[PDB]
RNA sequence: UAGGAGGGCGCGGCGGCCGAUGCAAAACCCGGGGCGCGAGCCCGGGCGGAGCGGCCGUCGGUGCAGAUCUUGGUGGUAGUA
RNA sequence: GGCCGGUACCCGCGCGCCGAAAGGCGUGCCCCUCGGGGCACUGCGCUGCAACGCCCUGCGGGCUCUCCAUCCGACCCGUCUUGAAACACGGACCAAGGAGUCUGACAUGCGUGCGAGUCGACGGGUUCUGAAACCUGGGAUGCGCAAGGAAGCUGACGAGC
RNA sequence: AAAUUGCCGGGAGGGAAGCGGAUGGGGGCCGGCGAUGCGCCCCGGC
C-alpha cells in the first residue's frame, strides 16, 4: 500500500553526437541555429549577386 | 487468483499514470522549444548590438575630439600550463580553489580585486585572458560537462541544463552560454555548474612555458590572445 | 555444439610472467614471485627489465575463462556429472578427468554424444 | 597527473552489511533493503543501518528507561534495535507496544503481563511500513566500563580517566602523582 | 614496556616448566574414585554409603556464622544426654568429637 | 520445506550434497547443482530444487523408449516425503507434451517462473531420446 | 588458529613486519617494568600516576571476613517481596523483609520506594535509607 | 620503501559430503594443448604398478634463493700440481 | 586522409503512390515575393548496416612451445645505508631440512549466548565405538550489582538548559 | 628427480653469456585446428 511505482527502466549513457557539425545534434541543442545560419546564408546570396 | 488480478490492476493503474506523464511532457517539450527558440534569438540579437554599439561609441568620441575608454573586462578564461610536481603549498591551495588541479584544465573567472589578487600569486602556473563569443560557445558545446550530483555529465542536451540549473531560470545551453559570457546575476551558479574543462595539448605547441607572455613565454595575461590559444587546445 | 559467444577473445598478453633471474639459476622456479629487494630494478620497474603482473592486464570479464573453442570447461568424472551440462551445451564443454579409466570414458563419450555436449579430450585413452 | 588525495577515493569506512552470519538477521536485512528502496521512509533508512551494527553500538535499554521515554505516548510503538532488559527498580509500567531484536525472559513477561506487546522487526514492518507513530530509541552508548578508560590520560590535569590497575586498595596507584604529600597531585 | 596497559606482573621467572601440572588424568580420577566408592559400598553393606552421622554446627567468622554445616562429631554431652555411651557410638555409626564445646 | 523457502535458501546456499563446485572461490569458480528437480541444474534460489515448495522436473524415464516423466511436488504435502511428488509419464508427441507441461507449470499459476526452462528442458530431454534410439545423425556444429 | 595469524601473510616479506632499520631485537628497552623511574618515566607517570611510593599504614594479618558487609539499596527491597504477600496488606499492614535472609548486612538509600509501607529488618542501615523508609510510612528493625 | 588491512592460491590432518582407480592410483618426465593479471590449475602423451582426489567446516611442526645456514650429492679447477 | 565502431532506444523502417535507387509527390497559414523559404496537426507499430570474395586434410591456417637472426632496451642479486653495478659484505651448483610459535595476565575490536545477572571451570550422577556427550549443585565460589577514606568510619533524599 | 656427464641428431659464434619488447626464418605440435546443416516443398513409408 505504501511502495512507489516499480521502476524497470535501465537508462544508459548515450553515445556522443557531434555538437557542432551534426544536424540533428545542433538543432536539438539550439533550435534557433537553423534560422541564424539561414539569415546570413540568405544575406550571402544578396552580397555575391550584388557585384 | 486474487493476487494475480490484484497485481495486474495496479500495473494498469501505474501504466495508465505513465502515459499521462508522457502526454504532459511532449506538450511541455513543445512549449519549451518555442521558449528556447525565443530566448536564443534575442541573445544572438543583442551580441550583434553590443559589438555595433562599441564601434558606434568609439566613432562618436573621435569626431568630438576625445576618445572612448572601453568597459573594463569582466570574464577571464584561465588555463593551467604547469604540471603538479614540486609545488609550493600556497600555490597548491590557490589552484585547488580555482578548480585547476591538472595541466591544461581551464575554467572561467570573474574579474575582481579579490580574484585578480589570487591569479597574481599563481601566475607562473596559469595562462589566462579575455574570451570572446566564439571561444565561450565552442568550449561549452564541444567540451562542456555538467556537475550533476557530484558527477561529470556531458551537456549533450538541454534537459541536463534544466535539471542542473533550472531554479535560476537557466533552461538551455544557449542561455548557459549567455549566463557565462555576459557575467550575470547567477554567474556563480552557472559557472560552478560547469565541470573544469579538459583541454587538448595545444596543436602547434607552446613557446617557453617558463616565462611570462610579455617576455615571449606563455604564462600570465595575454588578454585577447587567449582566443588564439583556445582554438588550438579545443 | 554452436557456441553462444559472439565476441572475439582479446588477450592483452600471451607470454607468461616468468620469475626474474629464474633464467640465471637452475634451482629457481619459473613461477612468479614478486621481488622485495631494496635495490631490485625489477621491483622499481626500470625499462628493459622483466615485467610484473598488474590488475591492468586483466582480460575482459565477458570472454574470461573461455577456451579457444569458445566454450567454458567443466571437468567431469562420470556420466552423472556429464548430464549436468544438458542445458548449458552452448556455453560449457565437458572434459574427462585425467584419472578416469578407458572403460568409464567410453560411457561418458557415448552419453555426451546424445546430449550434444562438446568434449575436448574425446580421443584420449583409445 | 591530477592533484588529489588518494586519487579522490573514499578513505572512511562504514558497515555496508552486518558481520554476523545469522540467518534470521540476514532475512531481516533483505526486508529493509527492499523497504528503504521502494518506500523511502527515513525511519526505514535508520533501521537498516542500525541493523548493520556491532553489539557495542547497540547497547541494551532497561525497562525503567523505556517506561520513562514512553510516558504519555502509549498510542505509539517503541522501537529499539537491540535488547530490552528487565528492571526491578520500577513498579509502574504502562501497557506498551515494543519492537526489539531481543527481549530477556523477565522483560518480555513484564511487558506482556502489563497488557503490552513484544513485537519483532518483521512484525513492525507489517504494522508500520514507514515507521509511522513510532518512538525510535537508542540505549546509552557511553555507559560501558571500557568507556571510563577512554579520553585524556589518567595522569594529566583535569582528566578523570579510570586507570588500568590490577587491584584496589592503598598499595595500588595512590602515592606519587595522586597526593601532595608524595611528589605531586597529578 | 609500552602503551597504556596494566602493569605486567606474571610470576614466570623460575623453572616453572618443570612443575607444570596438567589434568589429562581427570576423567581417570573420577573412574578410580567411583570404583573405590563402589567397592567400599559392598564391603560395608548394609551400612550407609555417606558415612557416620555428623552434627549441626554454625560456621565461624562473621561472614558465615549465619550458615549451618556438618561438623566433625557429637560432643560428649550431646552423646550422654541422648544416652549413647561414649565408646559405643563409633561402633554403631555415630562420630565423636572430644574437642567441640557447647556454649 | 516445513520452514519457509527463503529461510531454507539461507541454509543450503553455501554447502549441500547436490552442489558440485569447481575451480576455487576466485573468478574462476564454476558451480552446478545435480538435484533432479532443478531444471537448469543451476545453484540459485530460483532454480533450487531444495528451497522451493513448487518445483518442476523434466526427466527421461528409465530404460524405455520415448517416455518423458514430468513431476511437480505438492505444496501441502511438504512433510510427507513419499507422496510429495506428482509424476506423470508422457509418451505422446512433442507438441502434445509441450501442452501438458504448460498445463501443469504455467496455466495453473504453479510456477510461471519455469515456463521457459521446463519447455527448453523438454526440448533437450526429448531430443536425447530420439538420438539414443535413432543414433547420432547430425553433428549440429553449423 | 594459525591460518588467520598475520605472520602467514608476511611470508615472503623479509622483515616479518618489524622493519629493516629498527629490527626485532631481543630486549631493547629492558625486561618487564625495568626503568619505571628512568626511561619509562613518562609512561608510568602518564598512565599509572600513584604507582611509586608508600601510602597509609600496614595491617598485619588482614582477614577479609572481618570486613564483609554486603549492601542493598531500598530501591531493590520490593523485588524481595513475593506478589501474593505484596497483595495481602492494609494501609497499616506492611510486609517485613529480613534482608539477612537474602545475604545482605546493611541497607543503603539509593533509589525511590513506592508508597506501600515496608518493615526492613537489617543489621545495619544508613541515615537516608531509614529516612526514605519512614517517609513511605514503614519502619526499620535492627537485628543481629 | 618501512608499515597496515582485505580478497585469493598452495601443503598436511580431523568431522561431514561427493567421487576416481589393475579397462592402470600416487610420484616423476615432455619441443604436447589450454585457463588465470598472478599465486596456481586443468587436460594430452610417457613411465610406474596401488592407492588417490574435489567441496563445506575446522585445525597445524603449512610455502625458501640467500643465514661464512644443516646434511647429502655434484662440478670447473684438471688428466693439472 | 588515419584510428575506432555497426546499432535491441539515438538515428532508421513499414503503414499511400511514383522511382533501380537517390529521392520526390499533399493541404493551410506567414515571408520575401525569382528560388522558393519557415511553421503546422501526429497516430500506430517495427527496430543487430551491407556487397563480393580466399582456404577447406593442403606446399593450408595459428601457436602462449623450441632454436636462431636482427633492431631497440638492458650493469648481479640479497643486505646495511643519505647514497650499491660497486675497488662494501654473503652467494661454485643441486636436492631435502630451515626461522613470530606455545603458554599465563591484561587491553581494544569483532562474533555467540544469556542479561542484573552470569559463569558448573573443583566435585557428584550417569554414559556399552567415546578420556566424549548428557544431568546436578550456588541461599551468595569468581566477576558484576557502590563509592569515598590512611584509618576509625560513613555511604548517593531522585535534574535542568 | 635435480645438479653433473657420454653418444646421436639440429642450431649459432670477431675479448663474455644470459635477459625485456618486436617481427622474420626454421622446426615441433595443434582436426572442438575449421561447416557442410536448417527452413518451404514432391512423393514413398512409418
Ligand atoms: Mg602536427
Ligand atoms: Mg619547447
Ligand atoms: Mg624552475
Ligand atoms: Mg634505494
Ligand atoms: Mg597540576
Ligand atoms: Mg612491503
Ligand atoms: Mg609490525
Ligand atoms: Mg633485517
Ligand atoms: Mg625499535
Ligand atoms: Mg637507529
Ligand atoms: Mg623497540
Ligand atoms: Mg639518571
Ligand atoms: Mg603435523
Ligand atoms: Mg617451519
Ligand atoms: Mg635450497
Ligand atoms: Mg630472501
Ligand atoms: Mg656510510
Ligand atoms: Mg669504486
Ligand atoms: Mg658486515
Ligand atoms: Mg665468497
Ligand atoms: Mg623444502
Ligand atoms: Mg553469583
Ligand atoms: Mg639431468
Ligand atoms: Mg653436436
Ligand atoms: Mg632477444
Ligand atoms: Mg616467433
Amino acid at each position: 500500500s505504501v511502495v512507489k511505482p516499480i521502476n524497470k527502466e535501465v537508462k544508459r549513457r548515450e553515445a556522443r553526437k557531434n555538437p557542432l557539425k551534426n544536424a540533428a545534434a545542433v538543432l536539438k541543442l539550439n533550435p534557433y541555429f537553423g534560422t541564424a545560419r539561414r539569415m546570413a546564408v540568405l544575406a550571402e546570396a544578396a552580397r555575391v549577386k550584388a557585384r | 487468483p486474487e493476487k494475480v488480478i490484484l497485481k495486474r490492476r495496479r500495473e494498469e493503474v501505474w501504466a495508465a499514470e505513465k502515459k499521462q506523464k508522457v502526454a504532459a511532457e511532449k506538450i511541455k517539450a513543445a512549449e519549451n522549444t518555442k521558449v528556447i527558440y525565443a530566448r536564443a534569438e534575442q541573445y544572438a540579437g543583442e551580441y550583434e548590438a553590443q559589438d555595433k554599439e562599441l564601434v558606434q561609441l568609439k566613432r562618436e568620441a573621435r569626431m568630438k575630439g576625445g576618445f572612448y575608454v572601453s568597459p573594463e573586462a569582466k570574464l577571464l578564461f584561465v588555463v593551467r600550463i604547469r604540471g603538479i610536481n614540486a609545488m609550493h603549498p600556497k600555490t597548491k591551495k590557490i589552484l585547488q580553489l580555482l578548480r585547476l588541479r591538472q595541466i591544461f584544465n581551464g575554467v572561467f573567472l570573474k574579474v575582481n580585486k579579490a580574484t585578480i589578487n589570487m591569479l597574481r600569486r599563481v601566475e607562473p602556473y596559469v595562462a589566462y585572458g579575455y574570451p570572446n563569443l566564439k571561444s565561450v560557445r565552442e568550449l561549452i558545446y564541444k567540451r562542456g560537462y555538467g556537475k550533476l550530483n557530484k558527477q561529470r555529465i556531458p551537456l549533450a542536451n538541454n534537459k541536463v541544463i534544466e535539471e542542473g540549473l533550472g531554479k535560476h531560470n537557466i533552461i538551455c545551453i544557449e542561455d548557459l552560454v549567455h549566463e557565462i559570457l555576459t557575467v550575470g546575476p547567477h554567474f556563480k551558479e552557472a559557472n560552478n555548474f560547469l565541470w573544469p574543462f579538459k583541454l587538448k595539448a595545444p596543436l602547434g605547441g607552446l613557446k617557453k612555458k617558463r616565462n611570462h607572455y610579455v617576455e615571449g613565454g606563455d604564462a600570465g595575461n595575454r588578454e585577447n590572445y587567449i582566443n588564439q590559444l583556445v582554438r588550438r587546445m579545443n | 555444439a554452436v557456441p553462444l559467444l559472439t565476441r572475439k577473445i582479446v588477450k592483452k598478453r600471451v607470454k607468461h610472467f616468468k620469475r626474474a633471474h629464474s633464467d640465471r639459476y637452475i634451482g629457481l622456479k619459473q613461477s612468479w614471485r614478486r621481488p622485495k629487494g631494496i635495490d631490485s630494478r625489477v621491483r622499481r620497474k626500470f625499462k628493459g627489465c622483466t615485467l610484473m603482473p598488474n590488475i591492468g592486464y586483466g582480460s575482459d570479464k565477458k570472454t574470461r575463462h573461455y577456451l579457444p573453442n569458445k566454450f567454458k570447461k567443466f571437468v567431469v568424472h562420470n556420466v552423472s556429472e556429464l548430464e549436468l551440462l544438458m542445458m548449458h551445451n552452448r556455453t560449457y564443454c565437458a572434459e574427462i578427468a585425467h584419472n578416469v579409466s578407458t572403460k568409464k570414458r567410453k560411457d561418458i563419450v557415448e552419453r555426451a554424444a546424445q546430449l550434444d555436449i562438446v568434449v575436448t579430450n574425446k580421443l584420449a585413452r583409445l | 597527473g591530477i592533484d588529489l588525495v588518494a586519487g579522490g577515493r573514499n578513505k572512511r569506512t562504514k558497515r555496508t552489511a552486518p558481520k554476523s552470519d545469522d540467518v534470521y538477521l540476514k532475512l531481516l536485512v533483505k526486508l529493509y533493503r527492499f523497504l528503504v528502496r521502494r518506500t523511502k521512509s527515513q525511519f526505514n533508512a535508520v533501521i537498516l543501518k542500525r541493523l548493520f551494527m556491532s553489539k557495542t553500538n547497540r547497547p541494551p535499554l532497561s525497562m525503567r528507561r523505556l517506561v520513562r521515554f514512553m510516558e504519555g505516548k502509549e498510542d505509539k510503538i517503541a522501537v529499539i534495535v537491540g535488547t530490552i532488559t528487565d528492571d526491578q527498580r520500577v513498579y509502574e509500567i504502562p501497557a506498551m507496544k515494543v519492537a526489539a531484536l531481543r527481549f530477556t525472559e523477565t522483560a518480555r513477561a513484564r511487558i506482556v503481563n502489563a497488557g503490552g506487546e513484544c513485537l519483532t522487526f518483521d512484525q513492525l514492518a507489517l504494522r508500520a511500513p514507514l515507521g509511522q507513530n513510532t518512538l525510535l530509541l537508542r540505549g546509552p552508548k557511553n555507559a560501558r566500563e571500557a568507556v571510563r578508560h577512554f579520553g585524556k590520560a589518567p595522569g594529566v590535569p583535569h582528566s578523570h580517566t579510570k586507570p588500568y590497575v590490577r587491584s584496589k586498595g592503598r598499595k595500588f596507584e595512590k602515592a606519587r602523582g595522586r597526593r601532595n604529600s608524595r611528589g605531586f597531585k597529578v | 614496556v609500552k602503551h597504556n596497559n596494566v602493569i605486567p606482573n606474571g610470576h614466570f621467572k623460575k623453572h616453572w616448566q618443570n612443575y607444570v601440572k596438567t589434568w589429562f588424568n581427570q576423567p581417570a580420577r573420577k573412574q578410580r574414585r567411583r570404583i573405590a566408592r563402589q567397592k567400599k559400598a559392598v564391603k560395608i553393606f548394609p551400612r550407609p554409603t555417606s558415612g557416620p552421622l555428623r552434627p549441626i554446627v554454625q560456621c565461624q567468622t562473621r561472614k558465615y556464622n549465619m550458615k549451618a554445616r556438618a561438623g566433625r562429631g557429637f560432643t560428649l554431652e550431646e552423646l550422654k544426654s541422648a544416652g549413647i555411651p561414649k565408646k559405643l557410638a563409633p561402633t554403631i555409626g555415630i562420630s565423636v568429637d572430644h574437642r567441640r564445646k557447647n556454649r | 520445506t516445513t520452514v519457509p523457502g527463503s529461510l531454507v535458501w539461507e541454509l543450503v546456499k553455501k554447502n549441500n550434497c547436490f552442489l558440485i563446485k569447481q575451480f576455487g572461490n576466485s573468478n574462476a569458480k564454476v558451480q552446478f547443482s545435480k538435484e533432479p528437480n532443478n531444471l537448469y541444474n543451476v545453484h540459485s534460489y530460483k532454480f533450487s530444487g531444495l528451497a522451493n515448495s513448487k518445483t518442476v522436473a523434466v526427466q527421461p524415464s528409465a530404460g524405455e523408449d520415448k517416455a518423458v516423466v514430468l513431476s511437480t511436488t505438492k505444496t501441502k504435502k511438504q512433510n510427507t516425503p513419499a507422496k510429495l511428488q506428482h509424476k506423470t509419464l508422457m509418451r505422446k508427441e512433442f507438441r502434445k507434451m509441450a501442452k501438458s507441461v504448460k498445463n501443469q507449470v504455467c496455466d495453473n499459476y504453479y510456477r510461471p517462473d519455469l515456463t521457459k526452462p521446463a519447455l527448453a528442458r523438454l526440448s533437450a530431454v526429448y531430443r536425447s531420446l530420439q538420438v539414443s534410439k535413432s543414433g547420432i545423425k547430425k553433428k549440429n556444429r553449423q | 588458529t594459525t591460518r588467520f595469524k598475520k605472520n602467514r601473510k608476511k611470508r615472503g616479506h623479509v622483515s616479518a613486519g618489524h622493519g629493516r632499520v629498527g629490527k626485532h631485537r631481543k630486549h631493547p628497552g629492558g625486561r618487564g617494568n625495568a626503568g619505571g623511574m628512568h626511561h619509562h618515566r613518562i609512561l608510568f607517570d602518564k598512565y599509572h600516576p600513584g604507582y611509586f611510593g608508600k601510602v597509609g599504614m600496614r595491617y598485619f594479618h588482614k582477614l577479609s571476613n572481618r570486613f564483609y558487609t554486603p549492601t542493598v539499596n531500598v530501591e531493590r527491597l520490593w523485588s524481595m517481596v513475593p506478589s501474593d504477600k505484596a497483595a495481602e496488606a492494609g494501609g497499616d499492614k506492611a510486609p517485613v523483609v529480613d534482608v539477612s535472609q537474602f545475604g545482605y548486612f546493611k541497607v543503603l538509600g539509593k533509589g525511590m520506594l513506592p508508597e506501600k509501607p515496608i518493615v526492613v529488618k537489617a543489621k545495619l542501615i544508613s541515615k537516608i535509607a531509614e529516612k526514605k523508609i519512614k517517609a513511605a510510612g514503614g519502619a526499620v528493625v535492627l537485628v543481629a
